[PDB]
């Protein structure tokens, strides 16, 4: 009868009902097991603990996510956070729900039809669709064609679409994402002085991110105005009630994803890889994509990044191109949110993969059912 | 495939204009006589059909979007602008267009002229921390229920058990050697070793029962593993496989030797590891995807059977 919508990133599951205007789970897409050095009897008869459980328990847990760069790697574990989700959040049992499940955009074949295999013979759903998450945040912002910055806390991925299909060949990626780049903070934080190490410092550090960081319209200028005054410091209050200063670090550490070296990467910047994305389309659909940029997913809240990327794009296009970028504000969301209207809609009962289907046919019947 | 529904069967049959109404999550014909008078709280879809001189039909397909319309149904035009697009092929062209901004184009297919009025259909939308319970399985008692043969114990969990001895893991495997009724057998977190690995390996030569066996959170080492997968050519009764977690981790010649290992078994159907590389990785994903599918043909072939 209802739809179910998961969306399974590299550090969150997003997951819930179609028909909502958001999901009715959010947690942390981790699996934890007890960690030598250690003790546990605690455990009773579990071997591991999943989601928010695992994440409570941080400290007695070595940590382990089965998505890595947005891609599948753990399948075990993964099957364990499919579990969870059905059983534990969404309290309901799959075999009568559709179910519509997200991938990222250059996932690879055998990947698809893995998910497809599980879903069917290990949880028995009636029905499932693979849709790609870039491709449903278009969706959500009311577009068909467009080009999607989709930065995670995972992976990172420029991703054009024209009437409503994703055009593989200039799809770009990016393995920086949100959690390197709490790590990228905690060391230039500890360059100036403050030691961020700790399993639960990491845990402060990333609240400073959050909070604090902001990308730079210009760098050089912000590091100059850093240099000569105080302006853009801000003052930082921790859990021990200390309240501390911290500098030009607010915009260093999201000046990674415009420069890749500051991190160790040989990578271009997401504004470069955004051009030559656009670059490596068909010159008719290029005036689309420049004036539709919208961006996804929640490394993308940094203040001031829009701004960032509307000054670097207008520096690399033609001197006319209408340019716009779309930051809509739920786009922590708009992934799950864009899946969620489209298992909803009155046409999808015919995109469906059947169980028969599956049946019958076997799970290359993804690779035709599912662009 | 592609949707049909019943304003797509009438979509696009001739040269015209049809303007659609998004209404919670469905495609609905806007009353002809209505046409231009666009609710600001709402989303349209547009199709002009144009003749052409061949006698095929030119499309162009807009969709509108009302400023104070909701997100749900922006998003649903824009979606249904694509699949009635491939309903027709392919061959309409798509236009956005918001409003105050629209084409001259779509402005020029109301000869009375475009009105907004305000209003529209409403949108479619709708802590604990580380000690509980230890696990109470008596080990002499169940090691000796074993070797009976007992139908009552078709399970079999030692986790997180401490301080077993490693004879009496290793008598477990010899054990249960020649048992019909233990299909699961969970030993995570038990501090077992290679040679527990070793007497499991063994084990699973002889024993046509078990399908799942969990080693998790364990010092077994490389060639302990590979012992079990070396083993696992003589065995296709073990559907599942858990190793997560040792305390020292296998490298590469190991995991390679895995996917190796596993390219003869037909059998197993999960393995819990985390593997470092992601040639091994994708090598073992496929082959255990390929055994699952076996398990579909077969169940085809008995599904193709009943007439
Ligand atoms: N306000 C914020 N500013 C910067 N980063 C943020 C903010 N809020 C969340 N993040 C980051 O967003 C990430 C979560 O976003 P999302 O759920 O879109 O990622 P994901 O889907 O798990 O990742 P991926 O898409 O890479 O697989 C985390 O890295 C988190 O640190
Ligand atoms: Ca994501
Ligand atoms: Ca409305
Ligand atoms: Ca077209």
């Amino acid at each position: 009868t209802t739809a179910l919508v998961c969306d399974n990133g590299s550090g969150l599951v997003k997951a819930g009902f179609a028909g909502d205007d958001a999901p009715r789970a959010v947690f942390p897409s981790i699996v934890g097991r007890p960690r030598h050095q250690g003790v546990m009897v605690g455990m009773g008869q579990k071997d591991s603990y999943v989601g928010d459980e695992a994440q409570s328990k941080r400290g007695i847990l070595t940590l382990k996510y089965p998505i890595e760069h947005g891609i599948i790697t753990n399948w075990d574990d993964m099957e364990k956070i499919w579990h969870h989700t059905f059983y534990n959040e969404l309290r309901v049992a799959p075999e009568e729900h559709p179910t519509l499940l997200t991938e990222a955009p250059l996932n690879p074949k055998a990947n698809r039809e893995k998910m497809t295999q599980i879903m069917f013979e290990t949880f028995n759903v009636p029905a499932m669709y693979v849709a790609i998450q870039a491709v449903l945040s278009l969706y959500a912002s009311g577009r068909t064609t467009g080009i999607v910055l989709d930065s995670g806390d995972g992976v990172t991925h420029n991703v054009p679409i024209y009437e409503g299909y994703a055009l593989p060949h200039a799809i770009m990626r990016l393995d920086l994402a949100g959690r390197d780049l709490t790590d990228y903070l905690m060391k230039i934080l500890t360059e100036r002085g403050y030691s961020f190490v700790t399993t639960a410092e990491r845990e402060i550090v990333r609240d400073i991110k959050e909070k604090l960081c902001y990308v730079a319209l210009d760098f050089e200028n912000e590091m100059a105005t850093a240099a000569s005054s105080s302006s853009l410091e801000k003052s930082y209050e921790l859990p021990d009630g200390q309240v501390i200063t911290i500098g030009n670090e607010r915009f260093r550490c999201p000046e990674t994803l415009f420069q890749p070296s500051f991190i160790g990467m040989e990578s271009a910047g997401i504004h470069e890889t955004t051009y030559n994305s656009i670059m490596k389309c068909d010159i008719d659909i290029r005036k689309d994509l420049y004036a539709n940029n919208v961006m996804s997913g929640g490394t993308t809240m940094y203040p001031g990044i829009a701004d960032r990327m509307q000054k670097e794009i207008t520096a690399l296009a033609p001197s006319t191109m209408k340019i716009k970028i779309i930051a809509p504000p739920e786009r922590k969301y708009s992934v799950w949110i864009g899946g969620s209207i489209l298992a909803s809609l009155s046409t999808f009962q015919q995109m469906w993969i059947t169980k028969q289907e599956y049946d019958e046919a076997g799970p290359s019947i993804v690779h035709r059912k599912c662009f | 495939m592609v949707v049909e529904h019943p304003e797509f069967l009438k979509a696009g049959k001739e040269p015209g204009l049809q303007i659609w109404r998004v209404e919670k999550f469905d495609l609905v014909p806007v009353p002809t006589n209505l046409y231009g008078d666009f609710f600001t709280g709402d989303a349209y879809v547009i199709l002009k059909t144009v003749q052409l001189r061949n006698g095929n039909l030119q499309y162009d397909l807009h969709y509108w979007l009302g400023n104070e319309c909701s997100q749900d149904e922006s998003g649903a035009a824009a979606i249904f602008t694509v699949q009635l697009d491939d309903y027709l092929n392919g061959r309409a062209v798509q236009h956005r267009e918001v409003q105050g901004f629209e084409s001259a184009t779509f402005l020029g297919y109301f000869k009375s002229g475009l009105k907004y009025k305000k209003g529209g259909v409403a949108s479619g939308f709708g802590k604990p921390v580380p000690d509980e319970e230890p696990n109470s399985t008596d080990v002499e008692e169940t090691l000796e229920r074993i070797k009976n043969n007992d139908p009552k114990l078709e399970e079999v969990n030692l986790n997180n058990i401490r301080n077993i001895p490693i004879p009496t893991l290793k008598a477990y495997a010899e054990a249960l050697k020649e048992n019909s009724y233990v299909k699961k057998f969970a030993l995570a977190n038990t501090r077992a070793d290679d040679h527990v690995a070793f007497a499991i390996a063994i084990m699973l030569k002889a024993n046509k029962t078990i399908t799942s066996l969990n080693l998790d959170s364990n010092h077994i080492t490389g060639k302990g593993i590979l012992a079990i997968f070396r083993a696992l050519l003589q065995n296709n009764t073990l559907t599942e496989l858990r190793f997560h977690n040792q305390r020292h981790i296998c490298g590469g010649k190991t995991e390679m030797e895995i996917a190796k290992l596993l390219k003869e078994n037909t059998t197993l159907l999960k393995l819990g590891y985390h593997f470092e590389l992601a040639g091994p990785r994708m090598t073992v994903t496929n082959l255990l995807s390929r055994n699952m599918d076996k398990q579909r043909q077969k169940r085809l072939q008995e599904q193709r059977q009943a007439q």
